[PDB]
């Protein structure tokens, strides 16, 4: 057994609090629920509380805990993201639409007693405002993605790697490169990983008795790639 | 007010197998089928947390068997994926749905043989689970199985679908791919030098992209297995496959300090002068990750 570890043994609460701006438009988002790294299980249901989102909920998935995913025995030694909690880590972002404008990330991911919190801002630039995004051109569904990490030796920390496919509404697919770096938050030792993958579901729902605009999300992750 | 605060204790008191506390508030009017604001019962956190005795009463006095949360849980996709076997049959005998669906498509049978719960699994496929039930991903139950190394599952699940025995060691089609375009081939090719091998002499397609663009052989020189290299260009892999990927498995070994892979790409003709998507060649990808030997060897390769 671990010390980061042994945090994730059992359900643990979450609270995900976004800040955003996208092309000066200012919006928040707030989301509660459970996580269960044993199964690498998220249930999380989010609101936009300051009233209609201006993007569509499935891009920003991937910005509102990775520290969830199932990282199975033979590979604990691997599991970056457990080993730098309680007190957490950085996970900054840029997200490139393709033809289209670009997201660019910074959250904080830690334990606040025994929630584990993700809070982030969000700023985006340069969308079309006919684009997928900023037009709502984007199916309310999700895709399943591999995640690729490697370690950053040189930063003490992990490089994170992966394109997220999102289904237009006319059949296309509008792709977002993600390139992510993470980085802890103390200066207690982590575990750097050798080169490996996560491997993702989700489904996003509706909640028919929430008036407010919000997304239910269900998520199953699992690192694997290590024998 | 006082009903939801009453619910509220018996949703605390049967996820903490309080069983005394659950008979005084059922007493005190306490309702069964209390929902918290995402749809979460009594019965689903005894169902999840393995409090059999909770159950049996919660049920005896009408809870709803089939109640789902917002994320399309029942308490049977609870309890088949923690391994709680007593209450999965409680549930089945109180007329559970065993081919539930969460939100993800995942029946109970899914879930149990992801987890890797053999006995439940039977039980389940006893009451009618459909084997051949695939989630919004494309994925059976026996997929998941052997997604997890759950080989007696596999075994199992495969003979249910009448596929004949052996499911342990993989289904029939070497060239299946799944929603991300991976085949057995790309699972294999992070380290299973065995598999890798058995997989080839059995047909695999050595040249297969994923969704991503990906070969086995980018797969193997991002993971660094200079042995599987070596097999994928023996049975013919494309050394210069990008195509989509922005990238060749070249450039992968020269920014991950992978020299031995680095020559026998080259050995293997391997193209120095190709560009990834942001104009850089391998040597210069060793440059900027500070591999010396790999840099020297490129220059000299011209």
């Amino acid at each position: 057994v671990s010390k980061g570890e042994e945090l994730f043994t059992g359900v643990v609460p979450i609270l995900v609090e976004l800040d955003g701006d996208v092309n000066g438009h200012k919006f928040s988002v707030s989301g509660e629920g459970e996580g269960d790294a044993t199964y690498g299980k998220l249930t999380l249901k989010f609101i936009c509380t300051t009233g209609k989102l201006p993007v569509p909920w499935p891009t920003l998935v991937t910005t509102l805990v990775q520290c969830f995913s199932r990282y199975p025995d033979h590979m604990k030694q691997h599991d970056f993201f457990k080993s730098a909690m309680p007190e957490g880590y950085v996970q900054e972002r840029t997200i490139f639409f393709k033809d289209d404008g670009n997201y660019k990330t910074r959250a904080e991911v830690k334990f606040e007693g025994d929630t584990l919190v993700n809070r982030i801002e969000l700023k985006g630039i340069d969308f079309k405002e006919d684009g997928n995004i900023l037009g709502h051109k984007l199916e309310y569904n999700y895709n399943s993605h591999n995640v690729y990490i490697m370690a950053d030796k040189q930063k003490n920390g992990i490089k994170v790697n992966f394109k997220i496919r999102h289904n237009i509404e006319d059949g296309s697919v509008q792709l977002a490169d993600h390139y992510q770096q993470n980085t802890p938050i103390g200066d207690g030792p982590v575990l750097l990983p050798d080169n490996h993958y996560l491997s993702t579901q989700s489904a996003l729902s509706k909640d028919p008795n929430e008036k407010r605009d919000h997304m239910v999300l269900l998520e199953f992750v699992t690192a694997a790639g290590i024998t | 007010g006082p009903g939801s605060d009453l619910g509220k204790k018996l949703l605390e008191a049967a996820r903490a197998g309080q069983d005394d506390e659950v008979r005084i508030l059922m007493a005190n009017g306490a309702d069964v089928n209390a929902a918290d604001d995402v749809g979460v019962t009594p019965l689903h956190l005894a169902a999840q947390r393995g409090h059999l005795e909770i159950v049996e009463v919660l049920l005896k006095y009408g809870a709803d068997v089939n109640a789902a949360d917002l994320w399309g849980q029942t308490p049977l996709h609870l309890a088949a994926t923690a391994g709680h076997l007593e209450i999965v049959e409680v549930l089945l005998k109180n007329g559970a749905d065993v081919n539930a669906r969460d939100n993800i498509g995942h029946t109970p049978l899914h879930l149990a043989a992801w987890a890797g719960h053999l006995e439940i699994v039977e039980v389940l496929l006893k009451y009618g689970a459909d084997v051949n039930a695939q989630d919004k991903f494309g994925k059976t139950p026996f997929d998941l199985a052997i997604d997890n190394g759950n080989e007696d599952i596999a075994e199992v699940l495969q003979k249910a679908a009448g596929g004949g025995s052996g499911g342990g060691s993989g289904g029939g089609d070497v060239n299946a791919y799944d929603e991300v375009g991976w085949t057995p081939l790309h699972r294999a090719a992070w380290g299973h030098l065995e598999l890798v091998e058995k997989l080839l002499k059995n047909g695999a397609d050595v040249n297969a992209a994923d969704i991503d663009g990906y070969t086995p052989l980018h797969l193997a020189a991002f993971s660094g297995h200079l042995e599987i290299v070596e097999v994928l260009l023996k049975y013919g892999a494309d050394v210069n496959a990008d195509d989509q990927a922005g990238f060749t498995p070249l450039h992968l070994a020269a920014i991950f300090g992978h020299l031995e892979i680095v020559e026998v790409l080259l050995k293997n003709g391997a193209d120095v002068n190709a560009q990834d998507k942001f104009g850089k060649t391998p040597f210069d990808l060793a440059i900027d990750n500070g591999n010396e030997d790999i840099a020297e060897v490129l220059q000299k390769a011209a």
